[PDB]
């Protein structure tokens, strides 16, 4: 399918997933395009953040959907 | 004197205490929580939560009280969060590990005609095809805070929460997205807007970016913020409803992207306008000019 995710910069850019995908698996796909590694990723749907190890199915995730991405500012 | 307890640091906690601090400083998430846990009497998350905020929301009963808030912590390291006791954290990701279980704890129960928690809201998402014209349907998915850019800094040009709240409902070009109508790829135009206000509103400023050369960056830009907000203007529907909100607690992010520290400014608990400044275990009078000079990270407002 087809899902979106609205970047640190409020850009909002497109990617080409399967619901059997881990999101382990969709942090790789935004590190391909935006460099962040996946350990510093935190995304977030639907008012959860994402566990890696769960596949977008577990999440319900479906076509043209929306995931937030923000970076962990630990104190 | 109306100053509240403070929280001792067992270990880097400061990213609890802080956010204590501030949701105990939401009345109408508290008087939630009673709604929701009441049923028990008739573990869990809620009950531990409550015990705390419950005694954070009012004045101190002894004279420089200081609580622990590990017990939350334990739980959480036992059944939603693996984490250490002594590393820091992001105050953020915790609230949304809180926000998670309560809305996991509230699924299981057996109260359904129990609202949800007031944090709780739902935005939506337009899109229509550049190419054909062709609106696709309205997309509305939940959320619990508002995570916020923060854009470009200029010298002399203020950088409003205003203009952070436009930003994210701003209009957008989406480029390589298939369309039902081309058939197709091609480039979307999308917005998002807000269809369900929550009576609770935390608003999160990212102070963390991507640099250029490939390394995060620490946002220490000032956001300007009133003690008033009005959401009038980021309604997806022309409601007629107003959208009025008031500032409850501002947790306050010092330091780097490694290292740093989390503080609290929070209003005083009636037994009203009298502001408090939380460093866990110490809590001062600050005037309402400190809070609103304060470098903003999490932001609760609660409807009026
Ligand atoms: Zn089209």
């Amino acid at each position: 399918m087809q899902i979106f995710v609205k970047t640190l910069t409020g850009k909002t850019i497109t990617l080409e997933v399967e619901p059997s995908d881990t999101i382990e698996n969709v942090k790789a796909k935004i590190q391909d395009k935006e460099g962040i590694p996946p350990d510093q990723q935190r995304l977030i749907f639907a008012g959860k953040q994402l566990e890696d190890g769960r596949t977008l199915s577990d999440y319900n995730i479906q076509k043209e959907s929306t995931l937030h991405l923000v970076l962990r500012l630990r104190g | 004197k109306g100053l509240v307890p403070g929280l001792v640091n067992l270990g880097n906690t400061c990213f609890m205490n802080s956010l204590l601090q501030g949701l105990s400083a939401c009345p109408a998430f508290i008087r939630w929580l009673e709604e929701f846990t009441s049923q028990y009497s008739r573990q869990y998350l809620s009950l531990t939560l409550l015990h705390l905020l419950k005694a954070l929301s009012c004045q101190e009963v002894t004279d420089d009280e200081v609580l622990d808030a590990s017990c939350l912590l334990d739980v959480l390291r036992m059944y939603r969060w693996q984490i250490s006791s002594f590393e820091e954290q992001d105050a953020h990701e915790l609230f949304h590990v809180i926000t998670s279980s309560l809305e996991d704890e509230r699924d299981g129960s057996g109260s359904h005609w129990k609202s949800q928690h007031p944090f709780h809201g739902r935005l939506t998402s337009n899109m229509v095809c550049k190419h054909c014209e062709h609106q696709s349907p309205v997309r509305f998915d939940t959320f619990d805070s508002l995570s916020l850019s923060i854009p470009a800094a200029t010298w002399g040009h203020p950088l409003t929460l205003d203009h952070c709240l436009h930003h994210f409902i701003s209009s957008e070009s989406v480029r390589d997205v298939v369309c039902d109508n081309c058939t197709k790829r091609t480039t979307f135009v999308k917005q998002l807007k807000l269809g369900k206000l929550p009576q609770c509103l935390c608003i999160h400023l990212q102070r963390l970016s991507w640099s250029s050369h490939g390394t995060p960056l620490k946002r220490h830009e000032h956001v300007q913020f009133n003690e008033d907000l009005s959401m009038d203007e980021y309604k997806y529907h022309s409601n007629a409803s107003t959208y009025l909100f008031r500032l409850m607690a501002v947790v306050v992010h010092h330091g780097d992207m490694h290292s740093g520290h989390f503080v609290t400014y929070r209003r005083s608990p009636p037994s009203s306008n009298q502001w408090l400044w939380v460093s866990d275990d110490t809590v001062r009078k600050a005037s309402l000019q400190e809070v609103l000079s304060s470098s903003a990270y999490l932001l609760f407002y609660e409807r009026v």
